[PDB]
Formats: structure tokens, sequence, C-alpha cells
């Protein structure tokens, strides 16, 4: 696969919390998908920020970005 | 290049095509709403001049019963109570042509 | 050559 | 017997009792007080339609029918069936061995009410179906009753209002 | 100030006094009363609400903390308090939006007596129906709200008074 | 139990939520404040909010109490030394357990590395 | 380890980031169109004998 | 002081007022051709029309899926246009509840809008993988011109009063001046 | 013996000379009552609507409901077949459909028959707790 | 720009190496679009069996709710697509039909409960039972209670469907479900259609209810009114033979 | 002060994209979102099963049916809701076929929609 900005050790820790053992290929696949989702969220957040004629990013913009993508909100 | 058109160059190509289809436009401005109304009246197109669509809307018995009774346990005629495409014959012809071609090689 | 394609 | 007491005097088929047993087993497998105001403190000091219909039916009952009803009222999953019930419910597969007898009595109390509720809803569904056309209860009436019993109060989805999120929960314990 | 806003303060005061009695009994420690501070004098230009998010969020957080102390807790984690405050804000906004959605609904054709009078369209929901639909959609009904605001807190107060009397008797016996 | 009588009894059923908070959030949602809206309707909305919060508190107190092998549930990182004395502490675990029944997810990571 | 070169390299790498997906993003449309187009393709493939016959050919001048 | 036509509001002394009724952030406001009417669009996906004589909402337009980002009155103020997240450009009249024209062909979200001074053409710009400007005819609903060359997010569009020149700006600091008839 | 169906793929009912037969074939299904299925499928939706609200839909809502039914079936089946093939199966079973229905749509149909942390997580939690004191 | 240097040098060398290695990625040819683009522009012949999915009418085309037979006809091509060469279990189609009916009932119940009120009571055999019901108004509640007591005393009789006079009167006033109700219900929640965006977008983008019938219905701006609104109270060339050709083509289309 | 990695990384990535300022609690929001997404995806993949890559891909594909219908995708990229372009083209063809409404100079700027669609009698 490509070079990943996200470290697979985070995914390994998450799988540790749930008692799962992973091989290499599924680990790389999950890391790649997590990276892609982060990118999508950032794109939507920047879209919302620029719609308001601003250069500062607030928590409200990220919340709106999560709302438009059908994601469960964080509180 | 592989393909005739590269997707990344699509928009540019489209742009050029438009230049060859609408070389002239009506760019003169209007001063009031009456002039805009007159211009909209003058530039009407037949293909975009239709009315809005319409709303969506929702004895022989004895002979039919006898006919249905007399068709009991019929495999095909019962189901009906027909577009022939000749697929099998075309397939046979293709197979025969291929076999003849193969034989001609030897 | 986009010109050739358009032509 | 349990169905008979709840107003089902017919002869249900095998499929109906099978589906009822399936539902009861699923429920059993899925399954002062500590949170009272006295718990607010660190020191403790010792202190110091169904019934009316049943009554009407019983009045309408005869002597023999009443005796049969009284005898059938004592049906139980667990009474004198501890080993059979434990094997049926897979106790060792979901919990440590040999839960106390109080748990068994409570489960016996709960299963009877489960069956009673299911029967009483299915009878109403069957009667409403019969009215519109112009025999015992069937599996589709039990399916409709089960679908009704799995609906949750609107308080449990109020935080999804105005959004496009799907509600995902566990099996409701009726 | 109301009958309901009072008697909650009384319940909390009773809780604190009984906890002091418990501390003494266990010995055989000191709490301060709850007081709400106000803002400095403020002026507004024109008629409208005060749009200050920080102060409003802080007041909401204070209210939520008072409710949770009424529930039975004594300590808290700041992140949990922040989470519950966010949830409360979201719930209130959802409720108001529901009311507005029902109020501004599209009209429906008139029938019956209204049609005979010449009317063509009528409101889809009546003023009573708008409120009932809002409460039902958000998980409430008149009977539950009335019971909560009229009986439950008073029952809790009576129970707390009984517990306090029993604890006083126990301590008096113990000292003797 | 009529709505008219309940709205007429709104003097005795006012919640503990200040009017400024009510006005701020009503304006955010889209309703003009009680100068143009009836004060009783705003009081009713605030009372509904208070009832909802009190429900969410009574649960999570039940959850805290039944909890009193033995390791925490992953996904609820929070806390410090753990308080002091035999006092009941509002923790992230109990709040998450309670609000899961209302359709809310509050899971986090405990460490970050 | 020069700090200026390191900073330039890190920022240049971060500026051109472009993640790749694991599975493609779906595109949605009504079922009726899909069924109709499938049927039309079947019929036309049968008619043209898989492309070996030109049925649209015109001989003459009309 | 601002003036109200309501009898109760006779001779009232205030010089600023509030329009309440949107449920999310407001991203556009447009005065109509003294101005009597105001148009607004919000992140809740709705368009609202307000009267500036009684200071209340008159109509809601609900033709969008997702947030609306820009809304614009026409040069003489009976038609108007809107665009936002779902990649489509909509043209309404204040007379009808449903949009009268729909413009399709952008591959990304819309970030800027502009009218032609004659009232028969509209301009739109998209972002991201499709940073182009499109010119739309209102009689047919088709695209007549495409302008390409921007490599940064586009923030503004503006047509000259003579109807012959176009201007655009982006987040890199550049301003592009285009000839409309030649497309160059 | 046990009635046996028709197999081979040649076809049945063709009035030709390609006769071939089983020892005892199964009688084809038939009905001579009068209420056909093509008409009852046009009242099933009305029956369901009667059930929930206790015609009753405009022409434009019935179309959407029928589209809903089509899409639901042609969607659940697609997911379930791939899930069945994943776990090394040559047949489609009710368990796959049940898993899809319960996890994607929250639908449970009666009458058709655990994770724990491991040692590394516990070690990390112990380290964090020791740091917190 | 002197703070960026400190920020970057606060990262350990491992992270800096990992970030710098991103420059080795071979850009985005996005060739994977091709398949998607193609989607838009001894042995068993499984393609022959799979191509049978398009030989049956859809429910929307035939006007019939799907049943066990149609689902059975649909199942096998799906199984052959995925490599399930042994087909399906005999009892799967009935299960699928039951699930489909349950799904539709849930969707319709959710829509109905948000736009209706004053349903039948739980006096007997009619109503919502132990499920989710509707709201009631004060007058309806009073009359329903009075009539229930009267019937219990034996002075009242139900109709052939088992409704009391107040319940039957309330029921008779209801009408068929329209698109305005669906649009209002979709503003409150997903209604169970989160996985079907096309249906939702079809509802949102369509004409409003009653809009096409009353095409010339207008109000006016009037600041002197209560709400500011006033309510008024070659052979055969085309041009010379198009009509005849249209008649023939309409006969052909029928 | 201490600060976890991937937080400095997210903030540097944000800075590299032209953001001149951000609130402190954006990085931890993003980290917790990543945690939740990973947990949900692998919990899904567990039931379809040692877990292979095919199970992970199938879990991702299943999740993609009801969320994440956005992003900055271009030509035939599933953004803005995920609707096909041909469907939108035919909807536009149906809409744009009607004649533009006829307005007199005396009703330009003053005429409104029908009574059914305006906010009358709402107070």
């Amino acid at each position: 696969g490509p070079k990943l900005l996200w470290n697979p050790e985070n995914v390994r820790d998450v799988a540790d919390a749930l008692g799962i053992t992973l091989s290499e290929e599924p680990l790389r696949l999950l890391a790649q998908d997590v990276e892609y989702r982060i990118g999508q969220v950032i794109v939507e957040s920047l879209r919302f920020m620029r719609a308001a004629n601003r250069t500062t990013l607030t928590v409200q913009d990220v919340s709106l970005a999560l709302r438009v993508l059908d994601v469960e909100p964080l509180y | 290049d592989h393909m005739e058109l590269d997707p990344k160059n699509i928009y540019e190509v489209e742009a050029k095509i438009l230049l060859a289809t609408y070389p002239k436009l009506d760019l003169e401005p209007t001063k009031n709403a009456e002039e805009t109304i007159a211009k909209l009246e003058k530039l009407a197109h037949p293909e975009h001049s239709h009315k809005p669509p319409e709303p969506k809307v929702r004895d022989e018995a004895l002979a039919a019963e006898q006919e249905r009774y007399m068709l009991t346990l019929d495999e095909r005629l019962s189901s009906k109570l027909w577009e022939p495409r000749f697929e099998r014959f075309k397939l046979i012809e293709n197979i025969k042509q291929e076999h003849a071609e193969k034989k001609e090689q030897e | 050559n986009l010109n050739q394609i358009v032509t | 017997q349990m169905m008979y007491v709840s107003g089902e005097t017919g002869e249900p088929s095998l499929e109906t009792t099978g589906i009822i047993e399936d539902i009861v087993r699923q429920q059993v497998i899925e399954i002062g007080l500590p949170w009272e105001p006295a718990s607010f403190y660190s020191v403790e000091v010792p202190e110091r339609q169904r019934l009316r219909k049943a009554d009407e039916r019983t009045k309408a009952m005869t002597k023999e029918e009443y005796v049969t009803w009284s005898e059938f009222r004592q049906a139980s999953f667990t009474y004198r069936k501890g080993k059979r019930f434990r094997e049926w419910a897979g106790f060792g597969l979901v919990t440590d061995s040999k839960p106390s007898d109080d748990i068994i009595d409570i489960l016996g109390f709960l299963t009877f009410e489960m069956v009673q509720t299911l029967t009483e809803e299915a009878l109403k569904i069957k009667e409403q179906e019969d009215l519109h056309r112009e025999t015992p209860v069937e599996p589709r009436h039990i399916q409709e009753a089960f679908r009704r019993l799995q609906q949750r109060p609107k308080k449990a989805r109020a935080m999804l209002n105005g959004t496009k999120l799907q509600q995902r929960t566990q099996l409701k314990l009726f | 100030s109301s009958r309901l806003t009072r008697r909650i303060d009384a319940n909390i005061r009773q809780m604190q006094e009984t906890r002091k009695l418990c501390s003494k009994i266990g010995v055989i420690i000191q709490t301060h009363p709850f007081v709400e501070a106000d803002i400095e004098p403020h002026y507004i230009s024109g008629e409208g609400p005060v749009m200050a998010g920080e102060v409003c969020r802080s007041a909401l957080q204070r209210s939520v903390a008072k409710i949770f102390y009424h529930a039975g807790f004594e300590e808290l984690q700041p992140s949990a308090l922040d989470c519950i405050t966010d949830i409360a804000s979201d719930y209130f906004q959802k409720l108001v939006r529901t009311f507005n959605v029902y109020r501004e609904a599209e009209k429906k054709p008139a029938t019956g007596a209204a049609a005979e009078r010449g009317a063509r369209f009528v409101p889809r929901f009546t003023p009573e129906e708008v409120i009932l639909h809002t409460l039902d959609e958000n998980g409430h009904d008149i009977d539950s709200l009335e019971a909560y605001a009229r009986d439950e807190v008073e029952r809790l107060g009576n129970k707390l008074a009984q517990i306090h009397e029993r604890m006083k008797g126990h301590l008096a016996d113990l000292l003797r | 139990a009529s709505l008219r009588e309940f709205l007429n009894k709104m003097d005795d059923y006012a919640p503990i939520i200040p009017d400024a908070v009510t006005n701020y959030y009503m304006t955010r949602a889209g309703l003009p404040p009680p100068p143009q809206t009836d004060i009783r309707l705003a009081r009713l909305l605030a009372l509904a909010t208070q009832k909802f919060i009190a429900d969410i508190a009574a649960d999570a107190y039940q959850y805290s109490r039944i909890r009193a092998l033995g390791i925490q549930r992953p996904g609820y990182g929070g806390g410090g030394q753990g308080g002091s004395q035999n006092r009941t502490v509002l923790t992230m675990e109990d709040l998450g357990m309670a609000v899961s029944e209302f359709g809310v997810n509050v899971k986090r990571s405990e460490f970050y590395r | 380890v020069d700090s200026d070169e390191e900073t330039a390299a890190v920022m240049s790498a971060l500026a051109n980031w472009n993640p790749q997906p694991v599975v493609p993003q779906p595109v949605f449309a009504p079922l009726k169109r899909q069924y109709q187009l499938a049927r039309l393709h079947e019929q036309l493939q049968a008619a043209t004998n898989g492309g070996r016959t030109n049925i649209f050919k015109v001989v003459g001048f009309g | 002081p601002l003036k109200s036509a309501l009898e109760n509001e006779k001779n009232l002394k205030v010089n600023n007022r509030k329009l309440i009724g949107h449920s999310g952030p407001v991203y556009g406001v447009s005065f109509s051709d003294s101005s009597k009417l105001l148009l607004s669009c919000s992140a809740d996906g709705q368009i609202r029309l307000w009267s500036l004589e009684i200071w209340a909402c008159l109509c809601i337009y609900k033709a969008h899926d997702g947030p609306v980002f820009r809304v614009l009155w026409g040069p003489h103020g009976h038609y108007f246009a809107s665009a936002g997240w779902d990649k489509t450009v909509r043209v309404f009249t204040q007379d009808h509840a449903s949009a009268v024209r729909i413009m399709v062909g952008h591959d990304t979200s819309i970030s800027a809008l502009a009218w032609h001074p004659n009232g028969t053409y509209v301009f739109s710009a998209s972002d991201e993988m499709d940073k182009s400007i499109r010119m739309w005819s209102v009689i047919t609903g088709n695209c007549v011109r495409i302008f390409t060359g921007h490599t940064h997010y586009i923030t503004a569009l503006e047509c000259a009063h003579n109807g012959k020149i176009l201007a655009s700006a982006d987040t890199g600091g550049n301003i592009f001046i285009w000839d409309i008839e030649k497309g160059t | 013996p046990q009635p046996v169906p028709n197999i081979g793929g040649a076809g049945s009912g063709r009035p030709t000379y390609t006769s071939g037969q089983p020892a005892l074939p199964k009688t084809p299904a038939f009905q001579l009552e009068g209420e056909g299925e093509r008409v009852l499928n046009k009242k099933k939706l009305d029956e369901l609507v009667r059930q929930v609200c206790g015609n009753m839909l405009t022409p434009e809502v019935e179309e959407s409901v029928l589209n809903m039914a089509d899409a639901f079936v042609d969607n659940v089946l697609h997911q379930a077949c791939r899930n069945a093939k994943e776990r090394g199966s040559k047949v489609l079973e009710i368990r796959d459909i049940q898993l899809v229905l319960e996890r994607v749509y929250n639908i449970r149909i009666p009458g058709y028959a655990k994770v724990q942390p491991n040692s590394n997580w516990i070690k990390k939690m112990s380290a964090v707790q020791a740091a917190k004191v | 720009e002197r703070r960026l240097k400190g920020e970057v040098m606060q990262l350990p060398a491992r992270d800096r190496r990992r970030i710098k290695e991103l420059a080795h990625n071979d850009f985005d040819p996005y060739d994977a679009l091709a398949n998607v683009l193609m989607e838009h522009a001894l042995k068993m012949n499984f393609d022959l069996e799979i191509r049978k999915r398009y030989a049956q009418p859809l429910a929307v085309e035939s006007g019939e709710f799907p049943d066990t037979s149609n689902i059975e006809s649909r199942m096998l091509p799906f199984c052959y697509e995925a490599g399930l060469s042994s087909g399906h279990a005999p009892d799967a189609a009935q299960f699928m039909s039951i699930a489909t009916e349950t799904f539709i009932k849930e969707v319709m119940s959710a829509i109905f409960s948000r736009t209706r009120s004053n349903g039948p009571g739980d006096s007997g055999s009619a109503g919502f039972g132990l499920g989710s019901g509707w709201i009631q108004t004060h007058r309806y509640r009073k009359q329903l209670a009075k009539e229930e007591e009267a019937f219990q005393r034996g002075e009242i009789s139900r109709d052939k469907m088992g409704l009391l006079p107040v319940e039957a009167k309330a029921a008779s006033e209801r009408g068929p479900l329209g698109m305005a109700d669906v649009r209002l219900a979709l503003e409150m929640g997903d209604c169970g259609l989160a996985g079907f965006p096309v249906i939702v977008k079809s509802v949102i983008y369509g004409w409003r209810e009653g809009e096409l019938e009353n095409w010339e219905d207008y109000t006016y701006v009037d600041p002197s009114r209560p709400d500011g609104i006033a309510i008024p109270s070659w052979e055969g060339a085309e041009p010379e033979t198009s009509d005849l050709l249209n008649a023939v083509l309409d006969s052909c289309l029928a | 002060s201490p600060r976890p990695r991937d937080a400095r990384t997210l903030e540097l990535l944000l800075t590299a994209q032209g953001v001149t300022s951000f609130e402190p609690r954006v990085s931890q929001l993003l980290l917790d979102f990543a945690y939740r997404h990973t947990a949900a995806v692998l919990s899904d993949a567990l039931h379809l099963s040692s877990i292979t890559a095919n199970a992970v891909a199938l879990a991702i594909s299943s999740r993609l049916g009801y969320q994440f219908r956005g992003g900055g995708g271009g030509y035939y990229g599933g953004g803005g809701g995920g609707a096909s372009k041909d469907w939108m083209l035919e909807l536009a063809r149906e809409r744009n076929k009607v004649a533009l409404p006829r307005v007199l100079p005396s009703e330009w700027g003053v005429r409104l929609p029908g009574e059914r669609f305006v906010l009358s009698g709402v107070s």
C-alpha cells in the first residue's frame, strides 16, 4: 500500500482494548481507512470555515462537519 | 495516453466545444424591469415553453370460468391466462462458424 | 492536443 | 395450560407453542434497594380490564370449567424442574454453575407473565382480523404481538430529532 | 421564585444538615450553604436578548450541578459535567426547533363547517395540537410533568425529614 | 388534566433555570424571547428540560449504586486520585452507561501515547 | 541535522498530503433506470448479434 | 430611529432591530432593489423572505438538500438565485414556492454567485477538484461558457456594469479579469 | 416413493418428442377456488396500512412505498450473500440474513432458532494509574 | 516563522522521518475510476442464470407488494453472483417476506404517529394496545371516557367494526396520507430510511402538494394587513405533416 | 507542557493547509473521533468472522451505506450526497421544460405565492 500518516500502533491499542489479535494486512487496511476518514472530516471543516469568511477554525465548524456526514455527535 | 480523452482535460475540452456552439450572446444591459420583461419575452425558446404537467391519477364470467377450469394442471398455457429472439439458432450458427474456421486451419 | 480533439 | 388460563380455550398447533417457547427462551437468556434516599447517608438506623374480564369469565364459568381453570392456573417452568430448566436455559453457558433457588423462583414468576402478555395481545389481534373478514391463535398473530412489544418509548430517541441517524438498541425485555 | 424552586433548596439544606449529623455520629465535615451570584449591571441598546454564550453556559452548568446534587452525588469529574451540559443545550434547542416546525406547517384544504363559510385553507394543527405534538415528540406529557412538579419533590422532602428525625434520635441515644 | 389549567398554574411550577439561559437558547433555536412570546410557554419548555435532566441523573445514580474481575470498562477515561472518603463520585463510566439508553455515545481514549 | 532544511521538508511533505481510499465511494440512483437499461442492452446485443451486424446501415439516398 | 407600520409600534424609538427564526448559522443576506424585502439563507437548508416594513418573515423556500451557502437577488429584484452544498444552482421567483430553474453540471460544492446586468444570465464557481466558473442561461437552463485557470479557492465574482467583463478572486491573492464573449 | 422435482435444465411442458422419467413426479400446484394471487398482492399493502393505522394513501405515496420494498429486498440480499461467502459457505442461510437485519436495521424476527481486554491494555492502565497518584 | 521551527523540532526523529516519507507516494493517478466509469458508460454457465434477474417486473411496475414467490425468483441470481453454488436454504424466502412486511409496517407507523391524533381507545380489541399510540385532545378524552362508561353500563353499542360513536366520528374525519405529511415527518427524523437516500431526495426535490393544480394562486404584499399579506377573495417534410405523424405515433404508443 | 504526538501532527497539518489559528480542543476531538471509528469498524468485522482483510473491507463497505456520503470528490466522486449525475440531468430536463411565468409590470416585486404556502395567521 501507500505510506501512511496514521500510525498502526493506535489501531493495535484499540484492538488491545477489545481482546482482538490482528495480522499485518488488516492492520494496514484499517489504518488507511482511518486516515482517509480524517481527511474527509478536515475537508468538510475547511469548507464550513471558508463559507463564513474566516481563517480561524472553531469547534462549531467541526461539529457541523460531523453533522453533515451522518456521524454520531461528540459532547 | 491510452484513452482518446484524459479525464483531467475534460472541462477544457468542454469549454472549447461551447465556444463553437454559442459564438454570440446577448450582453447588452437593461435599465429597468420593463426592459427585462421585454427581453425575456423576446428570447423565448419553443423547447422550453411547455405547460406544467398533469397530476398523478390512479355473461362472459361463466365462459371464462369454464375455460380456466379446462386449463387445470397446464404447464405453460395456464400461466398465460411473446418476443422471439432466436438466441439458440444464432448461438448454433456462431458455433458452426467457429468450428468451420478451426477445421479450415488444419 | 485539445485542438485536434475538438476539431 | 398457561394459554388456557389467559382466555385461549382452543387447541393451538405445534408452531404456535414452538414460537412462544422460542421467545421465552430468548428473553430468559438475555436476562430496601441500593439506590434509595437512605443510601444518601453513611449511617443506617433500623426503622422503628384484565381483572374485570377474568371475573366476568369466572362468573360465566361452570363448576367443571372452574375446577379445570383452577388446576391449570398452577403451571410453571421451574417448579420441581430445576435441572430441566437449567439445562434448557443453558445456565452453565452464560453464568457460573448453580445459581441460588431465589433466582429460579424469580425466573419462574417472570416467564408466566411473559406468556400471559403475549397471549392477551395475540387474542386482540386475532379478533380484530376476524371482524374485517365479515379457531385458535396462529403464528402471524404472535409475530404481530412480538412486533408491538418491542417498541420503545419516544424518550429514548429524542436526542436523534432533526437528524438522519438510525436507532440501534438491544433486545427489549418485556 | 416559585413553590417548585423552593423546596428543592429545602431538600438540599436538609441533606447537608443530616450529613453533618452523620459526621458527628461517625466521630463518636463542615459545608457552606449554596448561594447563586448575579452579574454586574448591564445595558442593552434596543429591545432584545443578551447574547453572551459564556455566561449563559455557566449558568446552565450551575443549574445542572444543582440537579445532580439533588440526585445524590457529592463529588464530580469536570469532563462528565461538561458532557452533560452539552447534552442539555442540545436537548433544549431540539425542543424549540420541534415547536417551530409544527407551528409553521403547510395549510390544508378546509372541509365541513369551515368550507361552508367560504374558507379555502385552514391550519394543519390547532394551537393545542402544536404543543401536544411537541411534548409527545420529545418524550413528555402533561400528566407526567404535573406529577413531577407537584408531588415527587414533596414526597422526597417528607422522607428526608423522617430520616433526619430518626438520625437525631439515634445520636441522642448513643451519647447517653 | 387540561392544558389550560396547567398553563394557568405556571406560577407554582417555574423551574430553576434562569430566564437569560432560556432566552439565549430560544433565540439560537429560532423563537423570539418572552417579550413577544408568552412567558408561560418558555417556562413550560424550561420545565421539560429540567425533567429530562433529572431523569438522566436518577439513572447513572442507579448505575453508580449497583456497582458498589473488577476492572473498568474500556472507553471511559477520566478522573484523578479518585476522590476521598466514602462519597459518591459522578464518573464518566456511570454517565455513559446511563446515557447509552437515550441514544448517546460518549466513548473516548484513556491514553494517547 | 539542520533545522531549516528539516522544517522545509516537513512542511512541504505536509502541504501535498492526499490520502487514498480503501474501497470506492458508492453512487446512488433509482432501481427502475438500472433495470430498464439492463433490458435495453440485452435486447440490442441480441439484435446486433454482439456487434457483428449493422442494422442502422442505410443503402441509397432515401 | 427605524420605522414600523404596526399600529402598536407607532412612533417607536430604536435604530437597530433583530430578525429571528433561522435555526442555524446564517451565511447570506441580500437587500432587494428604500429596500422593502430581505432574503436570507442558513445552514439549516432553508431560504427566508422578510418584510422590512413590519419586520417579520413572509415565506420559506425549501428546495435544498443540505446547507445553503449563497443567495442573491436579481439586478431588478423579482428573480433570485441560490447555491450551496448539493452542487446544484437554483433560480426562483418570489411568486412560486418551487424553483423554476435547476442548473446541473458542477462536480463540487458552489462557493460564489453573480448575475449579469441584463437579468438573463447567471455565474457560478465551484471548489476543490473542479475549480471552474460556469455561465448559465435562464431561458433554457444550459451552460454557455466555462472559464478555467484558478488553482485556489474562489471567494468572489463580479460582472461589470457594461455587461462585457468579468472578475474573480481567490485565496492566493490573485484577481482574474475575463472577456465574456471570447471566453479568454 | 417420495415425489421428485424436475432436474436437468432441458425444460418441462414442451410439446415435442424429447420426452427423455422419474418413478413418481410431484403434482404441480394448482387452485380452482377463484381468488387469485395477482389480486391479493394488490390488497396486501392495504391490509398492512389497515394494521398500522388502527384508499388510505394517495397515488404518489404508494409508489414511494413500493420503491421502498424493492430497495429493501435488493440490498439486504446483496449484503447477506457476500457475508455468507466470506465465512466459507456455498449456500445462503437464515443466520446471515438475521445478522444483516439485526445489525443494520434493528429488526428481530422470532421463532427460527463477548470481548475482554488483554494483558497489554491492563499494563497500560496500571501505568497510567500509577502516574496519576 | 521562527515558531514553526520550534514546533517541528519538538517532534521526535521517528515522527519526522515518517512524515517526510510521504513524499515517496506516487501521487494520485485515480485510475480506479475506470471500473466505476465502465459501470456507467464440465462447468456451469452462471452468467445465463444470473441474467434472469431482469426478466421479472418490479413491485412499482406491477403494482404488487413482494411475496415469497417473487423473493424466491430474486434470490438465486444473487447467490450465483457471490459464488454460492449450492443456492439457498428452503426456508429463506418466507423469512425474507416476513422481514419486508415488518420493515414497511415500522416505516408507516413512524410516519403516521407524527401527524395524527384521536385514535381509538383501549376499551376493547381496537387501538394500539401495548405499542405506541397517538395524542388526544381534552374534548375527545372527555367524550371517550363518558361513552366508555355508558357502554359498560349497557346503554351504548359499537358498530360492526367495534368502534364507539366518538371513535367512529373521529375516524371518519381522517383522510388518505399525502406527501405533505411525509415531508413534515422527514424533518423530524430519518423514519427508518437512512440507508435509502434516493427516496428521501425524490421526496425533497419534487413539486409541493397541491402546487400543480393551483398554478395561478397568488397573494400580495400589503403592509396594512395583520400579517403583511393580502389574500385576494424530401417527401412529407416535417412542418406540413407533423400533426399526422404525431397522430400515428400516438396510436403506436397507445 | 506535555502534549501527545499526532496532536502536534494534526496541528502542523492544519497549519500547512492555510489555517492561521484554531481552538485548543480540536486535536483531541479528532483523536477521539478516530478512536470511535476504529472501534466500530473492527467490532463490525469481528462478527463477520482470526480476522482477515476481506472481513475488514466488507465491514467498511457495509458502513458506507448510511454515512460518509461527502468529501471533495470530483468527476463521478460520491460527494454532496452521492447522487448520480444522469439522474440529476433528467430531473433538470423535466423541470426546465416549462415556460417561465408571465409577470406584468404592475405585479413585478409585489406578488407572492398562494395562501397555502405563506405564513398567515401564525401568531
